């Protein structure tokens, strides 16, 4: 346009997005786990009440 | 004089413009510009209406224009031309100001800023017409433009939200024109109207905006319902894409109304009950909403009579709806007391009133339901009663005539009896006491499924406002 | 630089650039998904923080 | 060629219509291209419209008269948008009023009552007082009597319905049968037994030997001049238990209680 | 493993249903008691809506919490009765 | 993560928390969010190891979220 | 205008009227889509039949109808069952929906077939059509300018030969600073996205030869490829090039860097091999 090599950096955005959404799969890892952690603490709640 | 008044409308708008504008060029924040846009419309109606009618043309000169000033002049020209204090240096508030685009920066080269401002401007046109109460030529002209404008460009998340209201105005004006007066043209534009919205729903699926999709479905559904095409509406709703994600409670009220109504004539009354009972409560309860609310109340009772159940006499009495709920009360009473002669006089007498609210086609079907109530009473009151006595009571023609009524009725389980042909009577089979039966378990399980639904429904929604509110900064 | 007199990109990269949100359609459908995941992973964190 | 179909109907040779119709079908595409199928209407198009329409209407009656219900269904569908678009100035015919009467009978005779009410809603605003109900009374009144459950008033309208012939006898004869099956289903619930004589009067026959034959085929044994309605009912029911989907739909005790505990425990 | 084990019918003690007199007792008590803590729950939320949370809880019986205690009883009697229904439905069908 | 919560021995829990930092040497940005949970909990051995996990991982130049959890 | 004739016309008997039903159906189907979704078997019947030559057109109708439905998956089989008259819609950016869906599919198949044998597009194991669409989808990126949009598509499709043909389109010295960067970005991606052992090793080593070919390059990029794979063979060859570009400052800068970066195993093997070859005792 007025500043060229606007078709190398357009594709760097794309490249970065495929990385980042894998690191929000690291929050979907965590999501199963916070279900199995509260599950465990509900168990140890039983054991403390006992 | 005039100039003073124009500067004030422009100034008032600038504020409104800023609010939605600052957010959307940060990055889209979809929900928040939507809530502001609702408030914005209300303040703009008063602004436009008073302090002359040439303010819209002015507001245009203040922002950037490629062809925006030109388009707006033609609209104004129609309602008698305006261009006084509407040209740069007297409708120009910029002159090195950065919110309204720096003047140096505007002259100097390329990159557009036309997008959001163009879209916003269109909304103002719609509202401008609607306040005037002139549709005709101006509407047709405006209609043609804005449709190829939205599709020239490819919409943003925010830009979707503005057309979700824009379409509502194009839809509605055309419905009023079509219902004014019948022409060859009236038939032509109906075709165009359906085509554009239905394609635009395809696009809007992929852009991820629920609010555009939700409005479109309502409009499209209203269209089948008007023109009596049951057949077109049944396909639309079975090839679902309705969102429950991001809507208003306005939108759920419209949707649930159209669904109930459509289902009624096609002989399903049970799910329609769910839909219309649902619609009333979701709708905002107010005195400016009285039109939509009044239409729902009329439908709901009519739908109760179709089942063979009876809505309250208490209902028609304590309302402040009494004037309009004048026909329904007699329609219910006629069915409740099961006299067929009363029912015939009623539907004749209120024929004009009902036709408007278009429950008239349903009133014809209720004549079945009359008979049903009238034989229900007889069976309950006398357990064992000869068909002879039923003829005396309800003025049936013969023994046979009533025999056939019952015979058909008990297949559907309405009267819940069995006929004794040889002894000449009807012997009723209801006797209760199902605390010996295993019946309570199914009943109870349906109640426990409602209670389980309420359990899922709280759990998801509760934390959700909390998580956003914790994320945002606080002391 | 800004205007609308002069069309962006000197009108040669608006239809050879509209084959590009389809490359990116896969990631933005999935981005939408992610926004409900974020809400959920603190949702159940609150329950276990109280617990 | 095109014009031959039009004069062939007037002859009264209605199979001659159908054997002539294939060339006219290729030539009917040419007719469709002249109109834009009414997305604009003009006065050039108004002459042409009469041509396109005339071919469909005479095929439509001709098909009913050779008892080709299928072919009729397709015709009606083509025709319907042509009356539907535009302010009237050639949007009706002498033939139309009769045509809608015939389609409404076809739905009733197949017992698709669901589509009978939908279709009437859409139909309403073309026949309200503009063609009015003048012939349309015949499937409409029949309908009023079937909803009420007066199988008696319903039978009489059919019986008097044979004096006036337009061509409705191809669907009256089918509707005579439709009634019997409806009555036959309802009387199973009512009683276990009706003497042979009481069966004839209810289920509408003119021979006592037909009444007995119908019963045998329908799976009621007449033994000692008493029908046993219960037979078929037991056999239908036995069949549902024979096929298996079956354990979950009814739901076991064990299954209800397992569902509670797992809802909680997520 | 030697410590963890128990009897030869401890691993075969869910088929051992209870006498139903005792189960009726369990049904009757839980419903009655909850009426009285519910009454207690009504009094608590009539006020408690001015400022300072602890004060309000000291004033209108928000300590000695009935809100917590009503939930607890309900849940407790709720998990029991799912298994009792489960037990009966198994033993009736399984044996005969 | 599984070893840490579900193992009923305190010593076992610790060794698992500390380990995380070795794996996540490459990307140390997300680690204070994994352990936010583990610092909330009040077991001596788990907390003692939450502290270390973060130390190994977020070395080099500081991380504002890491600093905050440790406080 | 209304879908009711178009329904009636397929059911009408004569070959010409059946061909006519197709042509009407496809022109207006974003008004009229709902009704012909129900009457789909007649459309599948015509596809089957080799007694029409508008068989292609009938598979084409089926792809539009499915798109409007929301059932995009079957759309691709039927869009590709028509073959031609798909180009019409490949340059249309309102129905590039099925054009794009085919590619998303390709990625999924490729990750399976990459363990069977490295080449699986060049052997036929997968549909020829799915392969043809991919390589024209790449063509569009190269109309728009630059190889980078395409590089990213192919990495995901486990097409190794495509990556090579693209990188050589930028070796000819257009401008060396850009040419190194265009490699630099692709390395940083390959380490973090593909974690599959074979594919990741290929991209680094393939990159190493391209980088060598220009005599002017960052040697910072070259050192990263060596260190990540920790091979002595890359390390030796790196010094053979530096042996024909030898001078005291340049050749020491990379050796001093290399020891810092690389592991103790690379260094131990590397010194012996340079001595057996012949080198200065100062470098060593």
């Amino acid at each position: 346009n007025n500043n060229s090599a606007l078709s190398n950096v357009n594709s760097d955005i794309y490249f970065k997005l495929k990385k980042l959404e894998k690191e929000y799969e690291l929050l979907t890892l965590q999501e199963d786990y916070i279900k199995d952690e509260q599950r465990h603490l509900k168990r140890e709640l039983k054991r403390a009440q006992e | 004089l005039h100039h003073s008044e124009k500067k004030y409308a422009e100034e008032d708008q600038v504020q409104e413009l800023l609010k939605v504008l600052n957010e959307i060029s940060k990055t889209t924040l979809t929900l928040d510009p939507r809530y502001i846009w609702r408030s914005l419309k209300d303040l703009s109606s008063l602004r436009n209406q008073e302090l002359l009618n040439a303010e819209t043309l002015c507001f245009t000169v203040n922002v950037l224009y490629p062809d925006s000033s030109s388009f707006k002049k033609n609209l104004l020209k129609f309602i008698t031309s305006n261009h006084k204090s509407s040209v740069p240096g007297s409708a120009e508030l910029r002159n090195s100001y950065p919110a309204s685009f720096y003047s140096v920066n505007t002259e100097k080269k390329t990159i557009e800023v036309t997008a959001e401002i163009n879209c916003f401007m269109h909304l103002l046109v719609q509202l401008f017409l609607w306040d005037s109460k002139e549709l005709e030529q101006l509407v047709e002209f405006n209609r043609k433009v804005v449709i190829p404008n939205l599709l020239c460009y490819y919409n943003l998340r925010s830009l979707n939200l503005i057309n979700a209201k824009l379409w509502f105005y194009i839809y509605l004006s055309h419905e009023t024109l079509a219902r004014s007066s019948e022409e060859i043209n009236s038939d032509n534009q109906n075709i165009i109207l359906r085509s554009t919205m239905m394609k635009f729903l395809k696009i809007a699926s992929l852009k991820h905006d629920n609010e555009t999709k939700a409005m479109l479905i309502n409009l499209i559904l209203r269209d089948f319902l008007n023109n009596g095409e049951v057949d077109s509406a049944s396909d639309f709703i079975s090839k679902l894409e309705y969102p429950h994600t991001d809507v208003s409670s306005s939108l759920e009220a419209r949707y649930f109304f159209y669904l109930s109504k459509i289902n009624a004539i096609q002989l399903d009354y049970s799910t329609a009950n769910e839909y219309i009972i649902a619609a009333i409560r979701k709708a905002p309860h107010n005195s400016k909403s009285l039109g939509f609310l009044q239409q729902s109340n009329k439908l709901h009772c009519c739908i109760q009579l179709l089942m063979g159940d009876i809505p309250e006499l208490s209902f028609f009495h304590q309302s402040n709806m009494q004037k309009s709920l004048l026909p329904y009360y007699h329609l219910t009473k006629a069915v409740k007391l099961g006299d067929l002669k009363k029912f015939t006089s009623t539907i004749t007498k209120y024929k004009q009133l009902l036709l408007k609210d278009d429950t008239y086609q349903l009133c014809v079907r209720l004549r079945s339901n009359v008979i049903k109530t009238g034989i229900r009473i007889i069976s309950l009151t006398y357990k064992k009663i000869s068909l002879r006595d039923i003829c005396l009571k309800l003025n049936l023609d013969s023994e046979q005539t009533v025999e056939y009524m019952v015979s058909r009725a008990i297949r559907d389980g309405v009267i819940e009896a069995k006929i004794n042909h040889e002894d000449g009577f009807i012997e009723t089979t209801e006797l209760l006491n199902i605390y010996d039966s295993e019946d309570p378990q199914q009943v109870f399980d349906e109640r426990i499924k409602f209670a389980n639904q309420l359990h899922d429904e709280y759990l998801v929604s509760m934390r959700y406002p909390e998580d956003k509110k914790t994320q945002q900064n606080e002391k | 630089m800004t205007a609308a007199v002069t069309s962006s990109n000197i009108v040669l990269e608006t239809h050879e650039s509209g084959i590009k949100p389809y490359f990116e359609q896969k990631i933005q459908e999935t981005e939408l998904k992610i926004r409900s995941k974020t809400e959920n992973v603190r949702r159940l964190e609150a329950q276990r923080n109280a617990l | 060629l095109t014009k031959s179909l039009s004069i062939a109907f007037e002859n009264g040779d209605y199979a001659a219509c159908e054997k002539l119709l294939p060339p006219i079908k290729i030539e009917l595409i040419k007719n469709n291209l002249l109109i834009p199928d009414l997305s604009i209407q003009n006065d050039i198009y108004l002459n042409d419209l009469m041509i396109t329409k005339r071919i469909l209407e005479v095929g439509a009656l001709a098909s009913i008269q050779t008892f080709n219900f299928d072919s009729f269904e397709n015709y009606f569908n083509q025709l319907k948008p042509y009356y539907f678009s535009n302010n009237h100035k050639l949007s009706e015919s002498d033939k139309k009023s009769k045509l809608i009467s015939l389609y409404l009978l076809n739905l009733l005779s197949q017992n698709n009552t669901t589509k009978f009410h939908s279709e009437l809603q859409y139909l309403d605003k073309h026949i309200k007082n503009l063609e009015d109900d003048s012939l349309l009374s015949y499937p409409i009144k029949l309908d009023r009597w079937l909803m009420e459950g007066s199988y008696q008033k319903a039978w009489d309208l059919l019986q008097s319905g044979s004096q006036n012939i337009s061509e409705f006898d191809s669907f009256t004869d089918i509707l005579k049968s439709a009634i019997r099956d409806e009555i036959a289903k309802n009387t199973e619930l009512s009683y276990d037994f009706l003497p042979l004589s009481n069966i004839k009067a209810l289920l509408f026959f003119n021979n006592e030997k037909e009444t007995e034959k119908f019963a045998l085929e329908r799976n009621w044994p007449i033994v000692n001049s008493k029908v046993y309605f219960n037979n078929q009912s037991k056999e239908k029911a036995d069949y549902e238990d024979e096929m298996m989907h079956e354990e979950d739909q009814k739901t076991n005790i064990i299954e209800k209680a397992m569902d509670y505990a797992i809802s909680i425990e997520n | 493993k030697m410590l963890m084990n128990l009897h030869k019918e401890q691993w075969q003690s869910g088929l051992k249903m209870y006498d139903y007199e005792e189960k009726e007792e369990s049904n009757l008590a839980a419903t009655k008691s909850m009426v009285k803590i519910a009454e207690q729950y009504s009094k608590r939320i009539e006020e408690e809506k001015e400022l300072t949370e602890e004060e309000l809880k000291t004033r209108y019986v928000g300590r000695q919490d009935p809100k917590k205690h009503l939930s607890e009883t309900a849940d407790e009697t709720l998990e029991n009765n799912i298994v009792s229904v489960l037990t009966a439905g198994v033993n009736s069908v399984a044996i005969k | 993560l599984h070893v840490a919560v579900s193992d009923s021995n305190d010593d076992v829990r610790r060794a698992a928390v500390i380990a995380l930092g070795f794996v996540l040497l490459r990307d140390y940005t997300t680690v204070p969010r994994i352990v936010q949970l583990l610092s909330k909990s009040h077991n001596a051995h788990v907390r003692c190891g939450t502290a270390f996990a973060l130390g190994i991982a977020c070395a080099g130049k500081g991380l504002q979220s890491a600093i905050d959890v440790l406080d | 205008t209304t879908a009711a004739p178009l329904l009636a016309l397929l059911r009408e008997n004569q070959d010409s009227v059946k061909t006519y039903a197709l042509e009407s159906i496809n022109n207006v189907v974003d008004q009229l889509w709902s009704e012909i979704s129900n009457e789909l078997p007649d459309i599948e019947a015509l596809y089957d039949d080799d007694t029409f030559s508008d068989r292609e057109m009938a598979a084409l109708i089926a792809s539009k109808v499915y798109y409007n439905l929301g059932e995009y998956e079957s759309a691709v089989k039927y869009a590709l069952a028509a073959k031609d008259r798909f180009d019409i819609d490949e340059k249309s950016q309102f129905v590039e929906t099925i054009v794009s869906k085919s590619i998303e599919m390709y990625v999924q198949e490729a990750s399976k077939q990459y363990t069977k044998d490295e080449q699986f597009y060049t052997k036929d194991i997968i549909d020829p059509k799915l392969t043809s669409i991919f390589e024209r989808m790449i063509e569009k990126c190269l109309k728009a300018s630059e190889l980078k949009l395409a590089l990213g598509i192919a990495l995901e499709g486990y097409r190794l030969d495509i990556i090579e043909s693209a990188l050589k389109s930028k070796l000819d010295q257009d401008s060396t600073s850009e040419n190194v960067k265009i490699i630099n970005y692709l390395l940083t991606l390959a380490i973090t996205t593909v974690t599959n052992s074979k594919f990741r090793s290929s991209i680094l080593r393939k990159s190493f030869d391209f980088l060598m070919n220009m005599p002017n390059c960052d040697y910072l990029t070259l050192n990263k490829v060596v260190v990540n794979l920790n091979d002595a063979g890359l390390a030796l060859q790196l010094f053979k090039k530096l042996k024909e570009e030898n001078d005291e400052g340049l050749s020491a800068q990379i050796a001093f860097d290399l020891v810092s970066s690389a592991s103790q195993q690379l260094l131990e093997i590397l010194v012996t091999e340079l001595t057996a070859q012949g080198y200065d005792p100062a470098l060593l």
